[PDB]
């Protein structure tokens, strides 16, 4: 195969603005990659095949540009509509016919995570199993980790996070970060903490409950 | 033109699907079909191909001695025999026209699971609190809060499979500590539908 690799991962604009893309390659495609905008709940549909050429039915607003590895969709006045993902695909090295990993058009600074930890209901304590969540409320930007401990003992992947996609105001994120231990290993135990570490936080921030 | 997919619905580990994509606006002969797939939640990633009559055909890795694409150029569908199936396959599935290598033309997907339960909703008691929503099968579910009323400090989590193929997840909302907290789940592709109050 061949790797296509797209970014921005995602783009944050409010209509009007112009957005550009960018879908950069292995090795040289030619002139041979077509654009694919992919609304919500619907299906990929033909932006720009080839680079430059508008499929029937596309607006002018679509521009497409490059040749070789690297190249660029151009979409100059956005509306409502062109909030879409957009994918890239090259037809030169066939097959497999390989396709970019995405960018999202969404619409409309460096805050640190306001961290809260939530000890296990008992209603789920019967079952026989508990879960530990961790929330890491509203912080930009995104990149940042959770990692959970029991009674200072760094715990390795029995936790389960969840991201929610940017925020159209803050500009921000959220997370959640799940712990799952069964009801016997919870009450095994003392200290539940939730270690928290981001960039708007000069220092690692804690979150913890004796049980 | 019209590219319209059936087929999907919920299989296990093991069994096998045939999904079939009718064609219509269009001479369906003189063209090159082809399906592409999208995990929920990644991007695409094409999975075969087959040609004008029905000879030539080339998949991509990942499948055959699994997958077996088809086509009837006399009553304008195209197929495609799954076997095999595994979870990294769960998937909605497109067929597109071939243009080339240029789908120029698509369906609006089907949808193929790999794995039915409704969820047990505990609660996590400014503030913050919220509902957990645990262990259900399939997607998706729905989370208000105050039937519709408390929006501003809703944060609902995409939700994530785990080991079990149960998939569990949280929604949370920041309140002014200080009036009644309850969550409304539910889960329309079981019949559970939700509400735990909160304190």
């Amino acid at each position: 195969e061949i790797v296509l690799t797209q970014s921005p991962a995602t783009l944050s604009l409010s209509p009007g603005e112009r957005a550009t893309l960018s879908c950069r390659a292995s090795q040289s495609v030619s002139s041979y990659l077509a654009w694919y905008q992919q609304k919500p709940g619907q299906a990929p549909r033909l932006l720009i095949y080839d680079a430059s050429n508008r499929a029937t039915g596309i607006p002018a607003r679509f521009s497409g540009s490059g040749s070789g590895t690297d190249f660029t969709l151009t979409i100059s006045s956005l509306e409502p509509e062109d909030f879409a993902v957009y994918y890239c695909q090259q037809r030169s090295n066939w097959p497999p016919w390989t396709f970019g990993q995405g960018t999202k058009v969404e619409i409309k600074t460096v805050a640190a995570p306001s961290v809260f930890i939530f000890p296990p209901s008992d209603e789920q304590l019967k079952s026989g199993t508990a879960s530990v969540v961790c929330l890491l409320n509203n912080f930009y930007p995104r990149e940042a980790k959770v990692q959970w401990k029991v009674d200072n003992a760094l715990q390795s992947g029995n936790s389960q996070e969840s991201v929610t996609e940017q925020d159209s105001k803050d500009s921000t994120y959220s997370l959640s970060s799940t712990l799952t231990l069964s009801k016997a290993d919870y009450e095994k135990h003392k200290v539940y903490a939730c270690e928290v570490t981001h960039q708007g936080l000069s220092s690692p921030v804690t979150k913890s409950f004796n049980r | 033109v019209q590219l319209v997919e059936s087929g999907g619905g919920v299989v296990q580990p093991g069994r096998s699907l045939r999904l079939s994509c009718a064609a219509s606006g269009f001479t369906f002969s003189s063209y090159g079909m082809h399906w592409v797939r999208q995990a929920p939640g990644k991007g695409l990633e094409w999975v075969a191909v087959i040609s004008y009559d029905g000879s030539n055909k080339y998949y991509a890795d990942s499948v055959k001695g699994r997958f077996t694409i088809s086509r009837d150029n006399s009553k304008n569908t195209l197929y495609l025999q799954m076997n095999s199936l595994r979870a990294e396959d769960t998937a909605v599935y497109y067929c597109a026209k071939d243009g080339s290598g240029l789908l120029d033309y698509w369906g609006q997907g089907t949808l193929v699971t790999v794995s039915f339960k409704g969820p047990s909703v505990f609660p996590l008691a400014t503030a913050a609190l919220g509902c957990l929503v645990k262990d259900y099968f399939p997607e998706p579910v729905t989370v208000s809060w105050n039937s519709g009323a408390l929006t501003s400090g809703v944060h609902t989590f995409p939700a994530v499979l785990q080991s079990s193929g149960l998939y569990s997840l949280s929604s949370v909302v920041t309140v002014p500590s200080s009036q009644t907290y309850i969550c409304n789940v539910n889960h329309k592709p079981s019949n559970t539908k939700v509400d735990k109050k909160v304190e």
